[PDB]
DNA sequence: TCCAAGTGCGGGGCACTCGTCTGTGAGGGGGCT
DNA sequence: AGCCCCCTCACAGACGAGTGCCCCGCACTTGGA
């Protein structure tokens, strides 16, 4: 959403831009797609992730957050390692 | 070769001999 | 371990082809950003071009297209009640490895076609 | 018959051989008998109409036995409409409910009651117009499984088995008989499912300040070769052809109602081109 | 037009005598419709028992799955993995049904996905459905089948006694997401109250059911999966047990087995249609005349024989085979007696049957023996089950086949050992075949009074080579003479009036049970000189477009060359060059072929037309 | 003294209907290598 | 020398008020019991 400007985003778009993370975190190597979408599925039934009103992996969606909110939560977050804080800034 | 018409001709045959 | 018959697999995979394929990339191949959309006649004529066997339109093979339509591996993304008229448009979805498990129990490759 | 895909991609005598057609397909009705008394039923997908082929079989064979004949081809019948019939008229309980498969388990519960009173029903056009929904052929393959309820059928599109999936062709016990006649659709194509003297006609009925309104549109069409409601409004009042501004909306609300006038937001364009409209603007002079 | 055809009603009633066999006496008391009913009732009986013992261990499963969670919040399910044929599996359900009212553990509701279409309509139905399950086992409107009435029933009747409350899906894939993902939440929210046990019927894999349940649904779900077995075992179990078993004396070809079997393989797994198609080929055979009615057991065969009348004999003697019966004969008197005295042939007739049965019941020894001899090979042409080598041996010579000597050289190349252990299971396999099955049949001791001196000399043959290079060829070759020549002949090589048994009639099944509308409707626009036989519309080549054609020839052959769009004064000229009242017959023929659906008008232009095949 | 089932009638669920509104598939128009 | 890419416009869908119709409950009730 900070690239392209409040954008809708897909399952697809989001998990890999995810993987391109993921294959060089060492420590969320081997994490499949099916726990990714079920973590999808959470964000979806508690309202932080809305769609815009086709298959589950293909519909798209919007971002319900300020990005300040973000910003408090990766400061409140107990135990966060350290590659997902360095991914954060950057 | 139609049935009535084999018929014929082995009762043709076989009443010659 | 899904189990299908041999024109249903075909046909699952001549709308597999039809729906990860453009509309103007049909005409190169067979001659001889999810699923895109398609309509009835084109997955039979991408059927009867990979096909290479030539049977004959029955009354089972709409049938296995209506049965793998109930069976959730195709849908209705638009139309859906003028089906008979042509107007409706179906939309494959199943992934890519099932379709190159079902092509190597069947023995066609789906890696040229794409 | 194998159709080709390349087609897709770059995109008297008549009359006695016609009645010796109608009796070799009259000889088919003890072995339709003998078929049907053992489960099936009987589709027909020649290419002539099979209505009188339909009705012979009814004339001749089933004059006796419960019949209801469904008009597939009527273009405005309804699943209430037979269900309701099959409940009522038949069995004599009532009106169906008004889901309707909840009135085909009533109809299966009170035929699983009474044996040896077997329901023929023949439908001239399983595929006709307003049965080819999904819902109306699951009820129909519900109401062909029972065994007292036997079914003909006729079919005559080319798309038709694309809504019967595996189930709706395993509970139709079908037998697939091809009856082609060679008689034209008279009865099928005479219903509701399929310019200048209306112009003239409905223009010799106006009054004459619907005359004037009328020509004004006319000139100013064939002039500009559509019009804004205010530039007919200053014509129409300056020639005294209306009072106010809803005498003028009403004369155009018939014009809209009769089909003289289309009016798009507020042009207002005649559908014809201009060689007639100039016969016609030249026929009232 | 007629007066039956009206404008404003759709239906008509012809009711008469309606309250709250289609065939009389004349065709009941026929002896062909009552040896195919037999037939028809045995075969019927053999296949139920066959699905029955091959579904009987998974419900018991199924009962102690019910009976340990009765014994015993999330509540449990069970998917039941069944095939893509959910229509030939309900019936599953329904035993199970039984086995839950034989022990009194549960109480069964099936919701089907037609009347569920919103979530107050599916749980109208549950309740409705568990009320009138007790009511049937020891009425209420559906406005009041609600939650709250089911558990008042629940407290007021089986608190006392726990019984479950079982719900079957058995369309699971076709159920709506929301009302499931409803339905399952309510259930789960009554649970420690009403015990409620949710059984599934997934037709796909499990993948379908982790994809369309999320993450708080099946946070409440306790599953396990149960394994039916497939379709295809279920054809070779149907074909090797009842369609290949010696005790029914009606026989399929080899054309029509291919044919039924080509349809279940490659357009559908349903057992449902294979059986509906099978009764269809039993029916077309034995409604050939009551000559027909021979194809039974002896003692019957023989009363039939004493029973028929004028017209059987010259119906038995039209047979194509029974000529080579006629013509092998060299003497005169027998001619002139078995052709038109109609009773030397009555005398002559139970030897032919006798013959008959005895080469059906050899063939079928045979069969068994050559493909145990076959199965062990690597790479089997032949075949590996018994049914392709039923077709391979019925369809033609299998002897004079490549791919037999293909077997063969493939067989000769094995050392002793294997080739012994090989054909000593052979030997025992086909005894075990003669004394298990064979034997309490009728006219079975001839049948192994014939095998079995043949067979012991086989067992010397294979003494012989256990004692022992050059015996090989000479137990190959005592084969080919003792088992394979003169018990495994071809369709042609047969006894002489075998179209009693054989069912060999391929075009009419295969016109009648696979239907081609499209064939006929393309046929029957092309050429009408096909149907109509007239002497005027006959072509040379199916495009020549003579203008003495039925009227919706021409104008299909002249919109058959255009493109897509269809103009339509230009096909009125080239109708008009072609052959008032010419452009009405022009809107007759358009109107009959948008009729049709090959064309349909255009809505966005107006005197055109859009074409819908290609 | 009451009463069983037709029945007359109000009320709510539902289905069409008219207007608005917005994507959009393919026919149509302008340039191309 | 047929082909490549935008335009756009009435179907497709939604949707939303909104309004009439038909099933359904339900007291009436009445000629009978």
């Amino acid at each position: 959403s900070q690239i392209y400007d409040r954008d809708s985003f897909n399952f697809e778009i989001i998990y890999a831009r995810f993987s391109k993370f993921a294959k060089v975190s060492t420590t969320m190597q081997a994490v499949e797609r099916s726990i990714v979408l079920k973590a999808f599925e959470h964000l979806r039934i508690a309202e932080l992730i809305m769609p815009l009103t086709v298959q589950k992996e293909f519909e798209m969606h919007k971002l319900a957050l300020t990005y300040s909110q973000i910003h408090h939560c990766m400061q409140r977050y107990q135990a966060l390692p350290t590659e997902v804080a360095q991914w954060a800034q950057s | 070769e139609d049935y009535e018409i084999w018929k014929a001709r082995m009762l043709a045959k076989a009443q010659a001999k | 371990s899904l189990e299908l018959p041999y024109y249903a697999k075909f046909l699952l995979i001549a709308a597999f082809l039809a729906s990860h394929n453009a509309a103007k990339q049909d005409k190169r191949l067979f001659v001889k950003l999810g699923p895109k959309s398609f309509s009835i006649d084109r997955l039979l004529a991408i059927f009867y071009a990979i096909l290479e066997e030539k049977v004959g339109l029955t009354c089972n093979l709409l049938s296995q297209i209506s049965t793998l339509v109930h069976l959730n591996l195709l849908s209705f993304v638009s139309g859906e009640q003028n089906i008979m008229e042509g107007s409706a448009r179906l939309q494959c979805t199943i992934g890519l490895e099932f379709v190159l498990q079902i092509g190597k129990v069947v023995g066609f490759n789906v890696r040229q076609y794409l | 018959f194998v159709p080709e895909s390349d087609g897709y991609f770059h995109s008297a005598e008549h009359e006695g051989s016609i009645n010796a057609i109608m009796e070799e397909y009259r000889s088919y009705f003890p072995k339709w008998m003998c078929i049907l008394n053992e489960g099936f039923n009987i589709l027909l997908y020649g290419l002539g109409s099979k209505h009188q082929l339909l009705q012979s079989f009814h004339r001749e064979v089933l004059h006796k036995q419960t019949v209801l004949v469904v008009n597939g081809f009527f273009p405005s019948l309804t699943i209430k409409d037979m269900l309701d019939s099959i409940t009522s008229d038949i069995l004599d309980a009532g009106i169906s409910p008004a889901n309707p498969h909840e009135a085909v388990d009533m109809i299966e519960e009170e035929f699983a009651l009474i044996p040896e009173t077997h329901l023929f029903l023949i439908v001239h056009n399983l595929d006709g117009a307003m049965l080819r929904n999904v819902k109306a052929q699951a009820i129909l393959s519900r109401l062909a499984r029972i065994p007292n309820i036997h079914l003909l059928a006729s079919i005559d599109h080319i798309n038709t088995p694309l809504l019967w999936d595996q189930g709706k062709l395993c509970s139709f016990n079908f037998s697939w008989w091809d009856c082609t006649t060679m008689l034209p659709y008279t009865n099928e194509t005479a219903f509701e499912n399929s310019a200048l003297s209306s112009m003239r006609s409905v223009f010799s009925s106006l009054t004459t300040n619907s005359r004037g309104i009328y020509m004004l549109i006319v000139k100013y069409q064939l002039k500009n070769k559509g019009m804004p409601f205010r530039d007919l409004y200053s014509s129409c009042r300056e020639a005294f052809l209306v009072s106010s501004d809803l005498a003028l909306r009403a004369q155009l609300t018939e014009f809209l109602d009769h089909k003289l006038v289309k009016s798009k937001r507020e042009q207002l364009t005649i559908p014809i081109d201009g060689a007639l409209l100039q016969q016609f603007l030249e026929e009232q002079e | 037009m007629d007066p039956t055809i009206s404008v404003s009603k759709g239906c008509f009633v012809y009711k008469n005598g309606a309250t709250r066999s289609l065939l009389g006496k004349e065709v009941v008391q026929q002896p062909f419709y009552e040896e195919y009913r037999k037939a028809w009732n045995q075969i019927n009986d053999h296949i139920a028992d066959l699905q029955h013992r091959s579904y009987a261990r998974t419900l018991e499963q199924l009962v102690d799955f019910v009976v340990g969670q009765a014994e015993r919040e999330v509540l449990p399910t069970a998917a039941l993995l069944t095939g893509i044929n959910q229509p030939d599996h309900l019936s599953q359900f329904t035993a199970l049904t039984q086995r839950l009212h034989a022990q009194r553990a549960a109480m069964v509701c099936v919701l089907q996905s037609r009347d569920c279409a919103t979530l107050k309509a599916a749980v109208e139905t549950l309740v409705f459905g568990l009320v009138e399950d007790n009511a049937e086992v020891e009425r209420l409107r559906r406005s009041q089948c609600t939650m709250k009435q089911l558990k008042s029933w629940y407290t007021n009747n089986f608190d006392s006694e726990r019984r479950q409350l079982v719900v079957i899906l058995p369309d699971f894939e076709c159920f709506n997401a929301s009302v499931l993902q409803d339905l399952i939440l309510i259930l789960s929210a009554h649970c420690g109250s009403l015990p409620f046990v949710l059984v599934l019927g997934v037709a796909t894999a499990m993948t379908a059911v982790h994809g369309t349940l999320p993450y708080h649904v099946s946070s409440k779900i306790r599953l396990r999966v149960f394994q039916t077995q497939a379709a295809p075992t279920g054809l070779n179990e149907v074909l090797d047990k009842v369609l290949l078993s010696p005790k029914y004396a009606f026989h399929l070809s080899g054309k029509t087995f291919k044919f039924l079997t080509h349809i279940f393989l490659y357009y559908d797994f349903s057992i449902h249609g294979f059986i509906q198609g099978f009764k269809y080929c039993l029916m077309e055979h034995f409604f050939g005349g009551n000559a027909f009615a021979l194809c039974t057991d002896y003692s019957k065969a023989l009363g039939r024989i004493k029973q028929l009348t004028h017209e059987d004999m010259e119906t038995i003697r039209r047979l194509p085979s029974f000529r080579p019966y006629v013509e092998q004969i060299n003497d005169c008197k027998r001619i002139i007696a078995v052709l038109t005295d109609d009773d030397y042939l009555k005398k002559k007739l139970p030897q032919l049957l006798r013959d008959c049965l005895l080469h059906f019941l050899l063939f079928r020894c045979s069969l068994e023996f050559l493909t145990e001899l076959v199965g062990d090979l690597p790479r089997c042409p032949l075949g590996k089950l018994r049914r392709e080598l039923y077709v391979n041996c019925l369809n033609r010579a299998i002897i004079s086949t490549p791919e037999y000597k293909e077997c063969l050289q493939m067989l000769s190349f094995l050392s002793k050992d294997e080739f012994v252990a090989k054909v000593n299971r052979a030997l025992e396999r086909t005894e075990q075949f003669l004394v298990e099955e064979i034997a309490p049949l009728e006219l079975g001791e001839a049948c192994t009074a014939v095998l079995r001196p043949k067979l012991e000399a086989i067992r010397l043959a294979v003494d012989e080579v256990v004692k022992a290079g050059r015996a090989l060829q000479k137990t190959l070759q005592l084969i080919e003479t003792q088992i394979v020549q003169d018990h495994l002949r071809a369709l042609q090589d047969a006894p002489p009036i075998h179209e009693l048994f054989v069912f060999s009639d391929i075009a009419t099944v295969r016109r009648n049970i696979i239907g081609a509308p499209r064939a006929a409707l393309h046929t029957a626009l092309n050429n009408p000189h096909f149907y109509m036989q007239c002497k005027c519309c006959e072509l040379q080549d199916q495009s020549l477009l003579v203008g003495t054609l039925p009227d919706l020839s021409v104008v299909y052959k002249l919109h058959l060359e255009c493109g897509r769009m269809i103009n339509l004064f230009d096909w009125l000229q080239a109708f008009r060059s072609v052959v008032p009242q010419i452009q009405a017959r022009f809107t007759r023929a358009v109107a009959e072929l948008q009729f049709l659906g090959y064309i349909k008008m255009s809505k966005r232009k107006t005197d055109h037309a859009t074409r819908l095949t290609w």
